[PDB]
């Protein structure tokens, strides 16, 4: 019949047991892994989650990673600041992912019986959050691998060469950090990036504006667009395409709209009068990023083709032939640039139905 | 056009054919000493569970060795050799036959090695053989091996029987640990307060010098307010496991001083 063999442990064997683990968690720490039987330091970690002890077990491993992240690898970090500080910190982070991956082995009966129990960090996330918030998001490290990453984006964009792998690493790092979620990555490099990349693209278009026509400013932000999303895809996370193109397109369109269809001999009403057919397709597809961009195209060219029809109303066959000459040239328009959008051939009809019915 | 093809049979053919393998000794790389020695394959005990991936990744000293030693079991010379071959043949095949003998060392062999899947079986054999035979020793697995829907079952089983649990020699079998929890739970149903006294005194009894130790936090955990002041004075108080501890003998003097303090109150 059923048998069952309970056993209490003696309170002075339980720490041997965990004198025994902790020496081993920091054996592993120093990379001296070799020479450690998984076994017996499995069986140790076992007893102790078996014969529950496992707050004690998770109590001391908490408090082992967190001496050790402290008082030696913070310690690397900090002495790295001016010299290779990117190059330690993720030498740092590897030993750490290493550490903790045979020490979550180690406890993996922990892992699977007391973790899931008591609702409580697993090891690895564990390791996780102390190296996080011990080393990553400490302070000192925090405003220098912030200051750091930045000022690497804002040389790379001057012109310098800059190690696109060590901000790659540095970005990784701040997402796995994240524990299956962005915050990490968001709070400490997003953020401040989107920050300063708003107040470059804002002094960018500032620039361009002033010395530039609307199809080359048109042109050089479909290559700032190119730039952003090159450099996402090469040192920072997938997920930052969406909101640096929105920037780009906040500072260099949106925020200029009025400006760019309006400028004074280039603008949309000179590609208009001079047939521009390439340069007003390329003007429709960068407008249609934005909202109120082809209402914006829209608004300028009704004013210009209602001030057209006007003065074709009001000044037998000539005059008819006006008026068709002036439907075919903006239905050419219409085809051939604005990719027959319903708002545009909306305007132009619209347009027409107001001069044609004013005489 | 290009067609997918399903052999039917090759789930059940590669499992069968190297567990025969196994049998045979043949292609083994791995030994497993638990004394009787088992030849194995690490590729399929990697594949079994998450226990041998990091005991044969290299890291470890066992990589190096090929042998590994499964010691410290609920029995002196390891589990029964029997029941290790279901477990190892369970591996292999994912078939396997549990007894009301063998349930609990492959249910110890299982929680060890986290098979997962051998442990939910075994925790579901002893739900539906749950009887009040059988109910301390079904707690004690369930407790020991965190079968928590099974140790719930078994609870509620003793809770309810816990006149009868206690009559039984059964229950003085269990750990100090256990005894303090069930001292501690509230929810138990017992004629009188002061028979729970009396299960204390005959469980320190049973191993006097490995039990005496635990007698003082055993009578902390007592309702001595719910106890008759009679049996208080004439039985509790002249034993001579309380005359020992002195905060014992201020724990019954107390209890004595709150009887009479509330009698007045009415
Ligand atoms: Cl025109």
């Amino acid at each position: 019949r059923i048998r069952a063999f309970p056993m209490t442990m003696d309170e002075k064997y339980v720490n041997s047991i965990w004198d025994l683990l902790k020496n081993a968690i920091q054996e592993i720490q120093r990379k001296n892994n070799s020479g450690l039987s998984f076994e017996e330091l499995y069986r140790n970690a076992y007893t102790m989650v078996l014969h529950k002890h496992g707050e004690k077990l998770y109590t001391g491993l908490r408090e082992v990673v967190t001496e050790h992240l402290i008082n030696k690898v913070r310690e690397d970090v900090l002495n790295s600041l001016n010299n290779n500080f990117l190059q330690t910190l993720n030498q740092a982070w590897n030993d750490h992912q290493t550490a903790m991956v045979m020490i979550r082995d180690i406890l993996m009966y922990m892992d699977r019986v007391y973790v899931q129990q008591n609702n409580v960090e697993n090891v690895y996330n564990l390791g996780l959050i102390i190296f996080r918030d011990q080393v990553v998001r400490y302070g000192c490290i925090r405003d220098h691998l912030r200051q750091t990453l930045l000022d690497m984006i804002a040389r790379e964009r001057k012109g310098e060469v800059v190690d696109r792998g060590a901000i790659r690493n540095a970005c990784q790092m701040l997402m796995i950090l994240g524990l299956e979620g962005r915050s990490v990555y968001e709070e400490d490099f997003e953020a401040p990036f989107l920050e300063m990349s708003a107040e470059f693209f804002q002094m960018e278009s500032q620039k361009f504006l002033a010395e530039n026509s609307a199809s080359v400013y048109i042109k050089k932000v479909e290559a700032r667009i190119n730039e952003e999303i090159e450099r996402v895809m090469h040192c920072l996370d997938k997920s930052t395409e969406e909101p640096i193109v929105k920037v780009v397109e906040r500072e260099l369109i949106s925020k200029h709209m009025k400006t760019i269809v309006e400028m004074e001999n280039s603008g949309l009403v000179h590609m208009l009068k001079n047939g521009k057919t390439e340069d007003l397709g390329c003007m429709y597809k960068l407008f249609s990023r934005v909202p109120n961009g082809l209402k914006t195209m829209c608004e300028c060219m009704s004013s210009y083709l209602r001030e057209q029809g006007k003065a074709l109303v009001s000044e037998p066959v000539d005059y008819r032939q006006g008026l068709d000459d002036l439907k075919s040239r903006f239905d050419r328009f219409l085809l051939e640039s604005f990719n027959n959008d319903r708002l545009f051939k909306q305007t132009i009809a619209g347009d027409f139905e107001y001069f044609l019915n004013l005489n | 056009e290009a067609e997918d093809f399903e052999c039917s049979s090759h789930c059940s053919e590669l499992s069968w054919r190297q567990n025969e393998q196994r049998r045979q000794g043949l292609f083994c790389d791995i030994t497993l000493c638990f004394g009787r020695e088992f030849r194995a394959h690490r590729s399929v005990l990697a594949a079994a569970t998450e226990y041998f991936t990091p005991l044969l990744s290299g890291q470890f000293s066992e990589s190096r060795s090929g042998r590994v030693e499964m010691r410290k079991w609920s029995s002196e010379p390891g589990p029964e050799p029997d029941t290790v071959e279901a477990v190892i043949e369970y591996m292999y095949t994912g078939r396997i036959r549990v007894s009301t003998g063998s349930v609990h060392e492959v249910l110890e062999l299982a929680d060890r090695f986290l098979l997962i899947r051998l442990k939910e079986f075994c925790g579901e054999f002893l739900k539906k053989k749950l009887h009040l035979s059988n109910c301390v020793a079904i707690h004690s697995l369930a407790h020991m091996y965190t079968l928590s829907q099974l140790a719930l079952k078994a609870a509620d089983m003793i809770r309810r029987n816990f006149h009868k649990v206690i009559q039984d020699e059964e229950f003085y079998t269990l750990p100090f640990h256990l005894i303090r929890d069930w001292l501690s739970d509230l929810e138990i149903t017992v004629d009188s307060e002061e028979v729970l006294f009396e299960t204390v005194l005959k469980w320190v009894q049973r191993n006097a010098e490995e039990r005496e130790r635990y007698f003082e936090e055993l009578f902390k955990l007592l309702r001595l307010s719910q106890m008759k002041p009679t049996y208080l004075t004439r039985h509790v108080k002249p034993e001579r496991l309380v005359a020992n501890n002195e905060v014992c003998v201020k724990l019954v003097a107390d209890a004595v001083e709150r009887h009479a303090l509330r009698a007045e109150n009415i």
